[PDB]
């Protein structure tokens, strides 16, 4: 169990750590969070209390170093750092949690949800999306866009995802304009699966990233992405079952974790009608249909 | 973006367009069969590329083999206009390439988009126009042609005839809308009023009879009749 501390608080911001959240008061003695569960990436978020505009956060993971929260005035961030002297975190760390200054992140026995979102999401993966090198974590806010948004304005500053068009060369093969656009099989499986993700693992683990960035920082493009990489599956007639359960899997537990008052702009109409009533897989996402029209037939 | 009335004189700019009709590629006669269910017989179509500046008509007439044995006509009849209109666009020297292919109907936005994905420079637009050139098929000729053929073939036309040695495209494109929008009317009606008068005729090399200037406004005021006189009795007025 891993710990994130922070040098302090001077600013009142919401603190979110995956799917929990909490507030800490101007200059209130928080010193950060343990009992950080390894095995898993994780995602740190910021919201000021006085400029609920621009959420931002970084990705992690503890297994890849010494992490730390430190606010710095002059960009008016909370800003992620790595410690390299590890006696010098371990001493910082340890004297924090003997006056009791952190939060423990608050894991129930049962719950899988943070697992069942990031099943397939790696660090590895997330810094090609994201390029900052020479840092371990990865910095994500609700204003970047991806390179296929630059495209119809910083490219350092990008989330990288991989591009789909459903109205390109490389979707549509010559000779089967219909075919290729009417049922995308050969876009999925042997351009994006075989040519560019190499596995349904990778291809799942952007998908992921991508619901993720979008819930958490509303990442418009990240959204887009989401979607995207849904209807390609969609509407594809010939999908390996192994991708279509786990499919099932992975959407039903994002609509389960998706908060309520932010479902309208979350959730595109015309995609999740399409996939799920008229789409070659309309039969074969039973857990998210049923999620889905439980707890948001009005977009239905 | 779309094309209407505000931007209607861009039709007869100096930039190459084609407008693009889709609705007699796909053609059927519905009847009972034996048991008394109903089957369809198709016939043979034809796609209507029509550059509205110059008369200039492609008709790809569409052959029924070009149906045998596929599932989901409607579909794949817009599919293969596309494909057609592609083609065509393709076998043009660069510089008769259009700029602009305006189709008629918007279903046949992304099945041209498809085709033409490397022509990026060309583009595709649709009408809020209710254009009538379904009734192309009203003009004998072009009927015809589509159904004596026995294969695929592309027959081109000036549907202008020479008006244009007398008359501006605008005004040429305003009285073949006015004769086709007639024709799909009242046909009986309509084709009555081109052929009332025997001393006029229809020359080997046109498509419409030889009317003087004079004839010619008679004859529109005729069509302009058709038309109101079968708004007015179908709209209570
Ligand atoms: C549908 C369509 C596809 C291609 C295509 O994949 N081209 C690659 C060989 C570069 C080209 C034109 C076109 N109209
Ligand atoms: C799940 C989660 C979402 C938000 C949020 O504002 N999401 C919007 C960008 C759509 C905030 C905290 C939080 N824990
Ligand atoms: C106003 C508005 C905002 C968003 C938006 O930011 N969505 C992100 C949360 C993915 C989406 C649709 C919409 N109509």
């Amino acid at each position: 169990m891993n710990t994130v501390p922070f040098t302090s608080a001077p600013i009142e911001v919401t603190i979110g750590i995956d799917q929990y959240s909490f507030n800490v008061k101007e200059n209130q003695p928080f010193h950060g969070i343990k009992d950080i569960p390894i095995g898993h990436v994780h995602v740190i978020h910021f919201q000021h209390a006085d400029n609920s505009s621009m959420r931002y956060g970084y990705w992690f993971d503890c297994r890849m170093g010494n992490f730390y929260i430190q606010y710095d005035p002059k960009d008016g961030l909370y800003k992620m750092m790595e410690e390299r002297d590890g006696a010098k975190f371990e001493n910082i760390v340890h004297n924090f949690k003997e006056r009791q200054m952190m939060v423990s992140y608050p894991k129930i026995d049962e719950d899988d949800t943070w697992y069942n979102l990031t099943e397939f999401v790696q660090m590895d993966k997330i810094r090609k999306i994201v390029r900052k090198d020479e840092n371990q974590f990865s910095y994500v806010d609700s204003s970047m866009t991806t390179v296929q948004e630059n495209e119809l304005s910083d490219p350092a500053h990008s989330l990288n995802y991989t591009v789909i068009n459903f109205k390109s060369r490389e979707a549509i093969r010559p000779g089967h304009e219909m075919e290729d656009f009417l049922d995308k099989s050969y876009y999925l499986n042997t351009v994006m699966l075989q040519g560019i993700f190499k596995n349904s693992s990778n291809y799942f683990g952007e998908l992921q990233f991508a619901f993720l960035n979008a819930m958490f920082f509303g990442n418009y493009g990240s959204s887009l992405q989401w979607h995207a990489m849904i209807e390609l599956i969609c509407s594809s007639a010939t999908v390996p079952k192994h991708m279509l359960d786990k499919l099932d899997e992975i959407l039903y537990y994002q609509i389960k974790t998706l908060p309520e008052q932010y479902s309208d702009i979350l959730l595109n109409e015309r995609v999740w009608n399409i996939c799920l009533y008229s789409s070659f897989q309309k039969n074969s996402l039973h857990n998210t249909e049923k999620i889905m029209e439980n707890k948001y037939p009005e977009l239905l | 973006g779309a094309m209407n009335s505000s931007n209607y004189a861009e039709l007869f700019n100096n930039d190459i367009k084609l407008f693009v009709d889709d609705t007699n590629v796909y053609r059927v006669t519905v009847h009972k069969t034996f048991e008394g269910n109903v089957a369809t017989k198709a016939i043979n179509g034809c796609i209507f590329t029509l550059n509205p500046k110059t008369g200039h008509l492609f008709l790809k007439i569409i052959h029924t083999s070009v149906w045998a044995g596929q599932k989901r006509l409607s579909q794949l009849a817009k599919w293969k206009t596309a494909e057609e209109v592609s083609a065509l666009v393709r076998s043009l020297p660069k510089e008769e390439q259009p700029k602009q292919i305006i189709v008629t109907r918007k279903a046949m936005l992304d099945p041209l988009e498809v085709h033409m994905l490397d022509f990026p420079n060309i583009a595709i637009r649709p009408t809020e126009l209710r254009l009538p050139f379904s009734a192309a098929m009203s003009i004998d000729k072009l009927s015809d042609v589509v159904m004596k053929a026995t294969e695929p073939q592309m027959v081109l036309f000036n549907i202008y005839d020479d008006w244009l040695d007398r008359i501006s495209s605008y005004t040429a494109f305003s009285r073949l809308t006015l004769l086709l929008r007639a024709l799909k009317t009242n046909e009986e009606s309509a084709k009555m009023i081109l052929l009332s008068d025997p001393t006029i005729t229809i020359k080997s090399y046109h498509l419409w009879p030889s009317f003087t200037d004079e004839q010619w406004i008679t004859i529109e005021s005729q069509m302009r009749d058709l038309i109101l006189t079968e708004y007015g009795r179908k709209y209570n007025v």
